[PDB]
């Protein structure tokens, strides 16, 4: 949890790389299609493979993190293994490298859901990590990165469910830009006029580019950003304006916040279905960044 | 008797995109097809637990379509029976509406005593629904018998 | 042979809601109870004010015989859990739009 | 001599001349207006490519259309129910209920398939229409527990530049709506969430159903179109009319009533 | 000024937040509507697919009962 957490270098902009798949448990595929990859034409998506190279990618380098969120596509994922695989797994969750967002059997909506129905949808979820990790496999933070919206309930709820946090992609555009200009992206939103604080005080964060990453640096299968290449002989060296892209691109946005940390979400619909185009990459550029 | 795979589908339609309705049309076919499938094994269970509390012999069967008036036990059977639960905390005084044939019913509560009825017609579609009051304790479910006078 | 049936031997208070009944496991149930009003919504009755229930026979069609404190979507134990702070610039009571989840073992 | 319906607690007047709801009371008498209105949806203009969809809502008129001016009223007294239909359009009609001893006014509404063979995709709207002085504000449940204060045009959180007057003014209700001169108050209860919001003071309106032929560009690819079975809609709207200190006990517990309702098993014997 | 990148978790970032003891302005209100920009508002599937939306929230109703029964049986 958090007693396994990275090494912040403090007196120095920190950029919390976040790599991660939003997996939506249906909305142009089915269910089985897209936890299989199914008529992969309709849309290029198949759960299972995600799972399997995340798996890997997390066992090429102990310093990689993945965060994943759907329970209904890792639950069947999970029956479906091995119990070597089973046994591994549970350490990378031990050990923090594998780590639970939201926890929910799917990432609900919050205009049309009613705060029963969320609730048995939660438990779902947080039951089957409960039960299959243990503590180790508890969310300490709530992720609604696509929801249209959010509503009042739902920090209630989350926040009566022990969760310290919560963040997300969509609100208002006019919002937004206020937001900014007022270094406001961040806050404690206290969603009852009932419960009596803390209860229902849930802390929020407004994530900068919605979930996606920052233009040109996406390395999933479905994006075509130029690889960073570091052979210095090579013609198609372009290490260092890298490095220099991102610097700028990094100090930009932390005006925007006000700790001396922000996020940076590395990945978006259905990605990591070939988890090595991402890490490969990004190692590449932690390294070449942090020199 | 399972009520897992209904507590499961009403997690899936919790999605973003299931409920919301901004999912494609047939994957809002899937949606009703898991739920449709969730329904079975639930009666099956809320069969044996009544069996179990009541004792009562009869097979239950459950009508759907209530929604839109159709049920072919309460429009075809010269003798049934009316079981209603009644989930809320404290107890219940809600009205029954089932559709039967043009004929004249009689209605006895949990005691065995007669209460009022009413066959009511629905406008232009000339079909029609037997109506009364049924008493309904919290947490709890009340049976009454119901018999067309010849 | 049993025309009328009922679960509990006293009625829930017109301020609370019997929100969750359900089998967690072969011998124990998951309940939750919440009250569904919120501060002012009175109506002229102190249907808002805190409610304290006895859950030690409430229920006829089982008996209680463990209980255990949980957080809202029963993953945790209540008393063994706790959330990051923020500075900002038996019988259970139950104050406005408050909701208890319980995992008590149970004998039919 | 007026067409009326009673139980108990409630009386309900129709207007002579339409056949519409013009009177609600508790034997606290209001004159409210019910019918309903369809919203044009929009394909764009030159004020933006946007277009209604499964997501958007684009009015490309902010004044809906009386979907019909009257209805046709069929009065059907029983010894246990006392019921108004009501017959505005081929794809639209309602069921006016008062059951025994029930403090609420029952409106079932069946907004058969929209026609849209005239190319014009349209989102329907019943809307209740009264005096009482509501100041631009109006309360919506937020996924049914506690309720948020709504205003026209307004943002707690910053200074709003309204775009869209119809649509920037509606809200998720999940479970309940109403509208309070302080003084008395007029709830509505739904059986499904729907949209809403109060457009005209003393008014209030709920989103029934909608059927646009155009995608609005956010993904899904295609038009809240065919939806087959789904074309024809039934559900209920639960009115309450009570003074404003005495309403709120009065939604809380039959909105758990309707939720929690209670379930029918049968078996021949 | 200086930068540092690092592979990390939504929960380690939201440690670090904490971790600097700062106090946050307070949000009471709820986020609707939502507008990705003008004159376009994703209020509309607020309605979207009546059907449906009455389908599931009458499941839900059932399944508890479902529950409930469940619960007061003792197989
Ligand atoms: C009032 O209240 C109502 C709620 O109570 C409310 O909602 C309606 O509720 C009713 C029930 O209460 C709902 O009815 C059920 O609906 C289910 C879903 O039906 C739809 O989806 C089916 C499957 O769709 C997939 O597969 C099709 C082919 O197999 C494709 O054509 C689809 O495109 C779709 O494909 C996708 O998914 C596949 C995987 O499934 C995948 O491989 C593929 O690639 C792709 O991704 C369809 O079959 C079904 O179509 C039928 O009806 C339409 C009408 O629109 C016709 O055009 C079709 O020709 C066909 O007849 C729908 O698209 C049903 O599955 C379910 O059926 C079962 O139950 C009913 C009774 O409840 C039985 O009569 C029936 O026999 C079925 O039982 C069968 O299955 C069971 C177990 O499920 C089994 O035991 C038994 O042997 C049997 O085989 C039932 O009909 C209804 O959906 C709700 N409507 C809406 C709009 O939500 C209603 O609105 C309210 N009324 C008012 C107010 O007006
Ligand atoms: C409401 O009244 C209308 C009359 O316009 C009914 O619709 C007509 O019904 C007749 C016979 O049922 C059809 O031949 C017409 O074509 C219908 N009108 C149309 C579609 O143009 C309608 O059935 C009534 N609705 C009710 C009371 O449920
Ligand atoms: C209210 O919204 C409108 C549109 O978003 C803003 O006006 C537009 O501003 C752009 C450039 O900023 C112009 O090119 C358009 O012509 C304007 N639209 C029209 C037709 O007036 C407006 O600025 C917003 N309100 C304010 C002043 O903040
Ligand atoms: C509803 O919208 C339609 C579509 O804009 C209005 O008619 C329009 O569509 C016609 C073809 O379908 C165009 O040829 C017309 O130019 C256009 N009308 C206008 C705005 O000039 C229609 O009038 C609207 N319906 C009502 C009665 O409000
Ligand atoms: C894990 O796999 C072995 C087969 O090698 C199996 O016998 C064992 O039961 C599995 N785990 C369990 C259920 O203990
Ligand atoms: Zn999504």
């Amino acid at each position: 949890g958090y007693k396994t957490c990275p090494k912040v270098k403090p007196d120095m902009l920190n950029v919390h790389l976040v790599p991660h798949t939003h997996d939506d448990v249906g909305w142009l595929k089915t269910v089985d299609q897209y936890f299989y990859g199914i008529y992969n034409n309709i849309q290029p998506a198949g759960v299972q493979y995600i799972l399997d190279s995340v798996i890997s990618s997390l066992l090429a380098n102990p310093t990689r993190r993945f965060i994943y969120v759907e329970i209904a596509f890792f639950s069947r994922w999970w029956r479906q293994q091995t119990n070597a695989t089973q046994k591994i797994v549970r350490e990378l969750v031990r050990q923090g490298r594998l780590e639970f967002a939201n926890g929910g059997w799917v990432m609900n909506d919050e205009a049309t859901t009613h705060y029963g129905a969320i609730i048995d949808q939660m438990t779902l979820g947080l039951r089957f990590l409960e039960e299959t990790f243990g503590s180790d496999g508890r969310p300490r933070v709530a992720w609604h990165i696509d929801p249209f919206g959010h509503s009042r309930e739902q920090a209630s709820l989350f926040a009566q469910m022990g969760f310290d946090g919560f963040f997300f992609g969509r609100l208002d555009y006019q919002d937004k830009k206020v937001r900014k200009k007022t270094l406001q992206m961040e806050q404690v939103w206290r969603a009852s006029t009932s419960l009596k604080p803390p209860t229902a005080d849930l802390f929020t964060s407004v994530l900068p580019n919605m979930y996606n990453p920052p233009e040109g640096l996406c390395w999933d299968m479905l994006c075509a950003d130029k690889p960073v290449v570091e052979d210095t002989r090579s013609p198609e060296y372009n290490a260092k304006e890298l490095v220099r892209y991102f610097l700028k691109l990094a100090t930009d946005q932390g005006k925007l916040y006000r700790t001396k940390h922000t996020v940076m979400t590395m990945g978006s619909d259905f990605q990591y279905e070939n988890a090595n185009t991402w890490f490969k990459n990004l190692d590449k550029l932690i390294q070449l960044v942090n020199a | 008797g399972d009520s897992a795979p209904l507590n499961e589908a009403m997690a899936v339609l919790q999605h973003h995109d299931a409920v919301s309705g901004t999912s494609r049309q047939h994957v809002a076919n899937d949606y009703a097809r898991q739920l449709s499938e969730g329904w079975r094994p639930c009666e099956v269970l809320m069969s044996n637990a009544l069996a179990h509390l009541s004792g009562l012999k009869e097979d239950f069967a459950f009508c759907r379509k209530l929604n839109i008036s159709i049920c072919p036990l309460t429009q075809t059977a010269e003798r049934f029976q009316v079981i209603v639960y009644n989930p809320l905390g404290r107890k219940v005084d809600w009205m029954v509406r089932l559709p039967v044939s043009k004929h004249v019913y009689l209605v006895k509560d949990p005691g065995g005593k007669i209460v009022p009825s009413d066959v009511v017609t629905i406008p232009s579609s000339d079909s029609q629904e037997l109506l009364f009051s049924a008493l309904v304790p919290a947490v709890g479910f009340s049976i009454y018998s119901v018999s067309q006078m010849p | 042979p049993r025309t009328q049936f009922s679960g509990l031997r006293r009625e829930l208070p017109p301020s609370v809601r019997l929100l969750t009944l359900a089998r967690w496991g072969p011998e124990t149930l998951l309940l939750r109870l919440e009250h569904q009003f919120a501060v002012g919504e009175d109506s002229g009755r102190n249907l808002s004010s805190p409610v304290t229930l006895d859950l030690t026979n409430l229920f006829s069609a089982f008996t209680i015989t463990n209980l255990r404190e949980t957080t809202l979507a029963a993953n945790q134990l209540l008393a063994y859990a706790s959330r990051l702070q923020w500075t900002t610039d038996a019988t259970i009571t139950l104050q406005p739009m408050e909701i208890r989840t319980f995992l008590a073992s149970v004998q039919w | 001599r007026d067409l009326v319906i009673q139980n108990e607690y409630l009386r309900a007047r129709f207007d002579p001349n339409t056949g519409l709801l013009m009177e609600l009371e508790n034997l606290l008498l209001l004159p409210v207006r019910q019918a309903f209105y369809w919203y044009n949806a929009s394909t764009g203009n030159n004020l933006s490519s946007q277009a209604s969809g499964a997501y958007i809502f684009r009015p490309n008129q902010n004044k809906p259309l009386f979907v019909s001016h009257w209805a046709q009223t069929h009065l059907v007294k029983a010894s246990l129910v006392q019921e108004v239909h009501q017959n505005f359009s081929a794809w639209c009609s309602q069921v006016v209920r008062l059951y025994p001893r029930q403090r609420h006014l029952e409106l079932e509404w069946t907004v058969g398939p929209i026609p849209v063979g005239d190319g014009w995709g349209k989102e329907v709207i019943s809307r209740f229409d009264t005096a009482l002085a509501t100041r631009g504000l109006f309360y919506t449940d937020s996924n049914g527990r506690e309720i948020l204060e709504r205003r026209r045009n307004y943002r707690p959180t910053w200074k709003l530049n309204q775009t869209e007057p119809v649509a920037g003014n509606y809200y998720p209700v999940n479970s309940r709506i109403y509208i309070t001169d302080g003084n008395m108050q007029l709830t509505v209860l739904t059986d499904r969430s729907q949209g809403g919001s109060s457009l005209r003071d003393g008014s209030l309106e709920l989103m029934v159903h909608r059927r646009l032929l155009k995608d609005d560009a956010r993904g899904v690819g295609e038009p809240l179109n065919k939806e087959g079975s789904g074309l024809w809609v039934r559900g209920r709207h639960l009115v309450l009319l009570d003074k404003k200190e005495t309403a709120a006990a009065r939604h809380r517990l039959q909105a758990e009533m309707e939720v929690l309702a209670p379930q029918v098993v049968l078996a021949q014997g | 000024i200086r930068v540092n990148v690092l592979y990390s978790t939504p929960a380690c970032y939201l440690w670090e937040l904490n971790k600097a003891n700062l106090s946050w302005s307070v949000k009471k209100d709820d986020f609707f509507p939502y507008a990705d920009g003008p004159y376009m508002f994703w209020t509309g599937y607020f309605s979207s697919r009546p059907a449906l939306k009455r389908y599931e929230r009458l499941s839900y109703n059932f399944l508890q009962v479902c529950n409930q029964l469940e619960a007061l049986a003792g197989p």
